[PDB]
């Protein structure tokens, strides 16, 4: 009531969040972009999605996304977007369905090498999706290249219990490099965060052939971004992006909270700006 | 690219720079809409128009003007609106 | 056949992103000694190798093409750089 206007399943035990990408035009044409892996998360909140999910079978996979084929063949839906499922062991369920692009929809782009936000014009202007233009493949055509990480840097702050910090970003540099996407929120040098809407700075995504090479640029691109006026997420990224169980792949829903250590940050010293403020004292 | 020569971003924010990067990159003219909290966003200065949006509203609340969206919309020569992401993105009334 | 060039080019990059093959760290394991076709170096067999996609780069410059390309200097009081699907940027002096 407090959340929406409005004021019971059964329960289950560590699954794996699962979605699947949908595009159908005006035409009756419906193909999907395979699945992304966002069982990462904390209190029930997506913080690290990946996708392809690496720890499913591709028969499994096969199934699950035929599935959500079916399901949105059946509503004849048009334009872009996404079935959830949950999935234990080799038996998958329904959850949601959202019908629009979401946050997370940049790892599938660039898994499939589809635009997804260029596509969702064209089928509003309504070209079939296997146009000359529109240049979407045949389904059996579609396939996955590499695998992509995707993490949100926001100015919740770990310390704080992740209150969004606000304020002013004096220094905000950002890295790149192959394999590196950056889709920029609210994050440039001048600019001041306000408390009033989301936490969000700036979409950092990585991309490489094995998950692992992946994860590696993930790991170095966190470490390379400089930003300094407010704090934020990033030491807990991190830590998630360390942890070896995140690296092996096998993750359920309740993989964090399971694992505390990730609450624990280094107490890093700044030679730096401890310099400085002596420097800026004695000037004074 | 045919009957879209122009379009709104009915969002702020990361989302609404993405739309407008695909516009641009589809020579579909951009339109942005900010709340008054929201001047300072530079999702507003990457469009090629832009217009508050949610006046005197609290600033949620200021996104999800329906009704003054559409006078924007129209008033641009809006072809079409993108809600990229919540919002007004599921909202059917709007959709209507 | 014209040249050879024994070394990383500055064009190196859209090959990288046809091929999905991180150059540079493959130069670091090659020089380690690691085979190719390790686990790690994570190269596939040349049969393996396909291009995904095409790739354009092209290096913003000082040059200036009205003063005849004279690399203009001074200092940058604004640099807004852009990003998004598709899109790589590999910083120089660029900040």
């Amino acid at each position: 009531k407090a959340a929406f206007g409005n004021d019971v399943e059964k329960c289950v035990m560590n699954p794996k969040h699962i979605e699947v990408q949908i595009l159908g035009d005006t035409h009756g044409n419906i193909v999907h972009l395979f699945e992304r892996d966002c069982s990462i998360q904390r209190r029930h909140q997506k913080v690290v999605e990946v996708a392809p999910c690496n720890a499913i079978t591709s028969e499994l996979r096969n199934r699950i996304c035929d599935a959500a084929v079916k399901l949105m063949k059946n509503v004849d839906y048009i334009n872009a977007g996404t079935v959830e499922f949950l999935v234990e062991g080799d038996d998958f369920y329904f959850i949601e369905v959202n019908p629009r692009v979401q946050v997370e929809h940049t790892i599938t782009e660039m898994i499939t090498g589809i635009d997804i936000v260029q596509s969702q014009l064209f089928i509003a202007d309504g070209y079939a999706l296997h146009d000359q233009l529109v240049a979407i493949p045949k389904q059996e055509d579609i396939h996955i290249h590499g695998s992509a990480i995707q993490s949100r840097i926001t100015t919740e702050d770990p310390l704080n219990n992740f209150m969004p910090d606000t304020g002013r970003v004096d220094t905000y540099r950002s890295t790149g490099g192959f394999g590196v996407r950056l889709d920029a929120g609210n994050g440039f040098q001048g600019t001041v965060v306000t408390p009033f809407y989301d936490s969000l700075l700036v979409k950092l995504c990585t991309w490489g052939m094995t998950f692992e090479q992946a994860t590696r640029k993930m790991r170095r691109n966190l470490i390379e971004f400089r930003i300094r006026g407010v704090k934020t997420n990033i030491p807990f990224l991190l830590n998630v992006v360390r942890h070896p169980d995140f690296a092996s792949g096998n993750y359920n829903t309740s993989f964090i909270d399971t694992t505390p250590e990730l609450f624990k940050f280094p107490h890093i010293r700044d030679r730096g700006t401890k310099t400085l403020r002596y420097i800026g004292n004695v000037t004074v | 690219m045919n009957r879209i020569k122009k379009v709104l971003v009915a969002n702020r924010g990361e989302i609404a720079i993405r739309v407008m990067r695909a516009c641009t990159e589809l020579k579909i003219k951009t339109v942005a809409i900010y709340s008054q909290e929201d001047t300072g966003s530079f999702h507003r200065y990457k469009s090629d128009e832009a217009y508050l949006v949610g006046a005197g509203k609290k600033p949620i609340d200021a996104y999800l003007d329906i009704e003054n969206i559409i006078e924007i919309a129209k008033e641009s020569g809006a072809d079409a609106i993108h809600p990229g992401y919540g919002f007004l993105s599921e909202n059917i009334e709007f959709a209507r």
